[PDB]
DNA sequence: ATCGGATGTATATATCTGACACGTGCCTGGAGACTAGGGAGTAATCCCCTTGGCGGTTAAAACGCGGGGGACAGCGCGTACGTGCGTTTAAGCGGTGCTAGAGCTGTCTACGACCAATTGAGCGGCCTCGGCACCGGGATTCTCGA
DNA sequence: TCGAGAATCCCGGTGCCGAGGCCGCTCAATTGGTCGTAGACAGCTCTAGCACCGCTTAAACGCACGTACGCGCTGTCCCCCGCGTTTTAACCGCCAAGGGGATTACTCCCTAGTCTCCAGGCACGTGTCAGATATATACATCCGAT
């Protein structure tokens, strides 16, 4: 089905996704398609803020729908 | 993930009870975190060396008061012992 | 033989018993006699020209028969001068005020003839409420010329030793009274002894003192407290008193009001403290500092001047920086 | 189990007494530590703490910026004498030195 | 090996003279220039030879930041503001 | 006729003009490679994190200032104002840092 | 108490053959004369920080005495060592 | 046709004849009166085991002695010989007291 | 009675080792006895500020030859490290 | 479980090294102590005292007596560059000074 | 009763005694007739060592008879 | 450069007496053997941090140069400080009483280490934003030429 | 001794990006327990400090000259500051690659904490020798005079 990754300064991309496999390869995706690092980004929708090991469906996120981007510094 | 633990949250609250307006950068605070790290290494590493030519085995509230006459000069001398003092005796009535 | 000083006014003049007491090599009851004649010679001008005669110069301390011929003019004098002022010369007032060089001239003979031990009276020992060190004339000289007491403000002297400080402050200008304690029995039996020769010795020159109260009370006690709160300059002897005696004094020093002095040896603020919140131990969160004279002739015991620190108490400093911070 | 009570509140401080007592279990500084005394050590960095930043933001009103820069202090810690003698030995970074010409080096008429 | 030699020449002329406008000097004379990198080498001979020895014995390869100050403190001059 | 100044009134702009700055005056660069020189005769290689090598720098003009500020006591003590190579001996010796 | 112990004329023990007997230990060669009066300010500063301290070690264990074991307590913190005494 | 050293030569001989001995210099007795006056400011009364006094001796030696080494070195500085007032006011302050 | 101890009785065993005719007065004993004192003092002294840079809590047979390339200059260093390696090589085999 | 094998003697030093292993643990050092460590450290306490020895007794011998005075021992120390800097801020008790006198100060003989 | 007190270096001395006091009460007594520390002295009569708790007819000892006295060093 | 006359300094013999160097019975801290625990070591993974690289820019660095003033070398000049000596004044040895105070020895209540339950202050991490960095005016404020 | 030529603070704009303010947490941290080892302390002992006397002399105190030695100054030259023009590297982003950072279980080998057996270091006393003392020779050194 399809995704929409809305960033923060106003553009969005659509992917290919499967809502079976985690949101953590998902944003490994991200990565190879933006370069985004893993550790820096977040992904909210209505108030949800993501965890990796969950999946796209688990938290209940349909097809054709956005998911909002936003950074925060690493640190370690 | 490890935390690790500072000063700098305390510090902060120190300086709304002189100037409650200024406001100090993150830079300097580094050297506040690495000024209360140095004296506290004199002052009871000063009663550990003190334990010994009593031949006791307890720190109490008391070598704190013998190191703190000794380490800073005479001008602050006067006025530290007060402001432990009038505390302790705070923490007695309690 | 005694000898005998008569009163230049007409009242209750000097009766030294003989012989002469020796205490010291430098202060007895002979080397005060030689700044006795330099001094109504002063006031009265028409006394010098009658002591030139049949007085020789060349006199000491160490011979009596060289002081009797001194005596002798001294006690010829004095009645020429009482069948003078009852005719057309009108006489001396009772109510003047002294010079600060004269006022030295009273602490002489009040004090050296009333102890017989002042190293006795040096009993001290640091860290206790009883150190009296050597506080001279000279520092008490300069506290009446910074501030001008009426006769509402007071003077009290929780320690005051001898009670020398307010001999002078109540010899130079007025409050309501002045009071000077001190608990301890030779510390206070030297105290009262003043208070037998300062009410004779002031009235010999002719000149009014201040009123003053000298006695033996109880210097931590609850009552006199509130006197210090009823006291407007407050003195009170912080040279060596001790860390654990100078916040009890500052819990006596609580209850005041506006306007009083404090003249104390330390400075109670470094100068600059403002309405912030760091005030839970000492005072002057209601005083400034105030500096008083540095000192010339007594020393310390290092060899540095013991300089003391008046603060005038203001609630004005108060209540003009409450709402600073809520202002626009 | 009563409503709960921190040990700093009761001291009516502002530094950790709790953390402070952390601390003096694990320097190996002696076998036992008394209850009194991390109290006690707590007053004195309040006090000596103090002393600093009151007379930091003086210095800093005077050159009107409403922050403490690094330079702000140093100006300020070698300003008393008594202050001096305790850190004789430390160079803040980025410090600088006091303003300071020998009276020779001016120039005479 | 990038064999590095002749390289005292980083302290360079002026700088020495800029150095010495911070504590108040008016007239450097000429000879200055080469006792100054006499007394310059000789101090970080002995700073980084303790520093060295704390990361020897650490056993890790990279001269931490604390092991300067951990080095630097040792000799009597303490060093504030870097995480210490 | 381009109005030359008096000499010694260009460095009493500068001691002015450097006493009130807290720059770092020796360049970052050439100072790297000073340290890993002396560092290259141990263990052969060493990384030098960056904040330290940068750290070392405050530890020099800790020590040169505090050179030059007494070796100039030195000088006006005996009436002259040019430092000298028996300017900075005599100052060093004192301190007891050269045994 | 009743000994009298105000023996302030104590200065002059430190007098001035002494003193010159001690800078020639040093090894100076003419010696002006403004120094006496310097020489004895210097020596009362430096026991004025090595007895303040040395009653306060001999106070903290409640006896009257400072003894000479805690003189050498208090010129290792200061600076200087001094071995021979058991210390 | 007394016998006068030039003078100068005289001392020379002290420092060959003192830098060999180690005897304490000062006196014992009015030293040990003065250790007493500096006690009497901040204790009531002290006793002072007589070893004490003898070491607090020692350490008023190499405080002395060690700054007269020292003071020595900016004298010869001057092309000076004798040491001054305005020496020991420098050799003390680089020293960092 | 209480005993006390001292290091006297050792140090002159050492001294038949180098000078075997000589003797000591008992006044210079007291240095002796107060100069190993002040090393003791100091090395293991500085392995206790060690081993807290490594966060461990075992000051072992290795923080000794940490500390002792530290404190003694570079010329006694290279000497002093061959007299214990060659003393522990001892004490294993045995 | 012979008899009586000293850990002095299973090493080879002079040293205690049994008292310094308790001279440790009751010092408040650190919390576990080693094994290998006091018998390391008997040795430099010994390298060290037999240095210093050794250099005395040999001033001594040629100030013809035969006894160690603390003045020797101060006439072994600052004359031997390799040990100065260990003890530069050590004040021994009756020490005494090293014979020196400075360079201008000896007699200038102008014509002599 | 009778006592004898015999010296190591040849002198005896004859005391009054009762048998049923302790044998610290009449070495108090020896300290009060000739000065002999209580710690440093010792009591001992055919290889039998003396306890002070114990009187004399506890170990024996009759009328007439000897106690042999030898001395140690106090300490502490 | 040659001396004679005057100090002092080492070399010298001879002698005492306080302090070392061996001797000894001795109580206790060494050592041996032992098990029962947890620290440190060994292995192995993952992502920040250093390293070498490369154009461009330009502030900074050499480099010749052309005057003045400060190091400095010489010298007269009057003074403070050393030599030496003739009265003086406590320091040094030693003897004698007094005793407050140091060092133990037990009998001892008050205490902090210790363990394990139930929370809140610290802690991250976002953050909207406003002191603090900048250029072009703008004064005073300066100095070397007459 | 005044009129131009600079560095200079002051005023305003105008950008950015670091602090102050916000939460939702994993956890030290109190609370509430008590067990055992201290330090508190009352006797009590007595060794060492204080004070005081007198006696002896070797160290401290002022004349009395004198000469070296500090100190101004003067004159000479000469080595370093002040600016110019040329000219080499520091510098900033941007560039990409790898070694060694920290963490993560996982054993397993160690060092406390024990018991008993005893030789080591003490505290003893103890007749003797290097070493201080002291009277004498000696050469080593200064210095008036030549």
């Amino acid at each position: 089905m399809q995704i929409f990754v809305k960033t923060l300064t106003g553009k969005t991309i659509t992917l290919e996704v499967e809502p079976s496999d985690t949101i953590e390869n998902v944003k490994a995706k991200i990565q190879d398609k933006e370069g985004i690092p893993p550790d820096q980004q977040r992904l909210i929708f209505a108030g949800k803020q993501l965890e990796d090991g969950r999946t796209l469906s688990d938290y209940n996120i349909q097809k054709e729908s956005t998911l909002h981007l936003v950074l925060r510094l690493r640190g370690c | 993930r490890s935390r690790k633990e500072s000063y700098s949250v305390y510090v902060y609250k120190v300086l709304k009870q002189v100037h409650p307006d200024t406001g100090i950068s993150s830079k300097a605070m580094g050297i506040m975190n690495s000024f209360v790290n140095d004296i506290f290494e004199r002052i009871a590493g000063e009663a550990s060396r003190l334990a010994h030519y009593n031949k006791r085995s307890t720190i109490t509230s008391r070598e704190i008061q013998t190191a703190v006459r000794l380490l800073l000069p005479g001008e602050l001398a006067k006025h530290a012992v007060s402001e432990g003092t009038k505390a302790v005796t705070k923490y007695t009535s309690a | 033989l005694e000898l005998r000083l008569k009163s230049p006014v007409g009242a209750e003049p000097a009766v030294y018993p003989w012989p002469l007491p020796v205490y010291d090599k430098h202060h007895d009851a002979a080397h005060e006699i030689i700044e006795t004649i330099r001094w109504v010679c002063e006031e009265i001008p028409d006394l010098k020209l009658a002591m030139e005669n049949y007085v020789l110069i060349d006199y000491d301390t160490k011979s009596f028969e060289s002081m009797q011929r001194l005596c002798d003019k001294y006690n010829r004098a004095i009645d020429s001068i009482h069948q003078l002022w009852k005719g057309t010369t009108q006489p001396m007032k009772l109510n003047t005020r002294p010079s600060t060089g004269l006022l030295r001239h009273i602490l002489q003979q009040v004090y050296n003839h009333s102890v017989t031990d002042p190293e006795k009276l040096n009993n001290y020992e640091p860290f206790s409420p009883e150190v009296y060190g050597e506080t001279s004339f000279d520092l008490v000289a300069q506290m009446i010329d910074e501030i001008k007491m009426t006769d509402d403000d007071l003077f009290v002297d929780l320690g005051s030793g001898v009670g020398q400080v307010v001999l002078q402050v109540a010899a130079a200008t007025n409050c309501k009274h002045h009071y000077g304690v001190e608990k301890a029995d030779i510390p206070a039996k030297y105290a009262e002894t003043m208070d037998r020769e300062f009410r004779k010795w002031m009235k010999w020159y002719g000149k009014k003192h201040a009123e003053y109260t000298l006695e033996r009370g109880d210097f931590l006690s609850e009552e006199w407290r509130e006197r210090i709160a009823n006291t407007s300059v407050i003195f009170v002897n912080n040279f060596a008193f001790g860390p654990e005696v100078d916040h009890q004094l500052k819990e006596r020093f609580a209850n005041m009001k506006e306007g009083g002095r404090i003249v104390s040896s330390k400075p109670f603020a470094p100068l600059n403290f403002r309405i912030n919140s760091r005030n839970l131990s000492d005072i002057g969160t209601i005083m400034r500092v105030v500096e008083l004279s540095p000192l010339k002739g007594s020393v310390s015991w290092t060899g540095k001047p013991v300089s003391y620190y008046l603060h005038t108490i203001d609630r004005t400093i108060l209540e003009n920086y409450f709402s600073s911070l809520k202002n626009p | 189990r009563a409503k709960a009570k921190t040990r700093s509140s009761r001291a009516g401080l502002q530094f950790p007494v709790g953390r402070v007592h952390r601390l003096l279990r694990k320097g190996n500084y002696s076998e036992r530590v008394g209850a009194g005394a991390p109290v006690y050590l707590a007053a004195v960095l309040e006090y000596l703490t103090a002393e600093i930043l009151e007379l930091a933001g003086n210095a800093a009103r005077d050159n009107k910026k409403t922050r403490i820069i690094p330079r702000h202090l140093q100006l300020a810690i070698r300003n008393d004498e008594e202050l001096n003698k305790l850190l004789g030995r430390v160079t803040i970074a980025q410090g600088g030195v006091l303003p300071n010409i020998q009276a020779v080096l001016l120039p005479k008429k | 090996r990038k064999v590095l030699r002749d390289n005292i020449q980083g302290i360079t002329k002026p700088a020495i003279r800029r150095l010495a406008r911070r504590g108040g000097v008016k007239r450097i004379s000429g000879l200055i220039y080469e006792e100054t990198r006499g007394v310059l080498k000789v101090f970080l001979e002995n700073v980084i030879r303790d520093a060295v020895t704390y990361t020897e014995h650490a056993k890790r390869k990279t001269v931490t930041a604390m092991d300067v100050v951990y080095a630097l403190k040792r000799q009597g001059r303490t060093l504030y503001g870097f995480g210490g | 006729k381009p109005h030359r100044y008096r000499p010694g009134t260009v460095a009493l702009r500068e001691i002015r003009r450097y006493q009130k700055s807290t720059e770092l005056l020796i360049r970052k660069l050439p100072f790297q490679r000073l340290v890993r020189e002396i560092a290259q005769d141990f263990k052969t290689d060493l990384r030098f994190q960056s904040s330290a090598v940068m750290a070392l720098q405050e530890a020099c003009e800790a020590y040169l200032v505090g050179l030059f500020e007494d070796t100039n006591l030195c000088a006006i003590h005996a009436k002259r104002v040019t430092i000298m190579p028996k300017d900075i001996q005599l100052a060093r010796r004192i301190r007891g840092e050269r045994a």
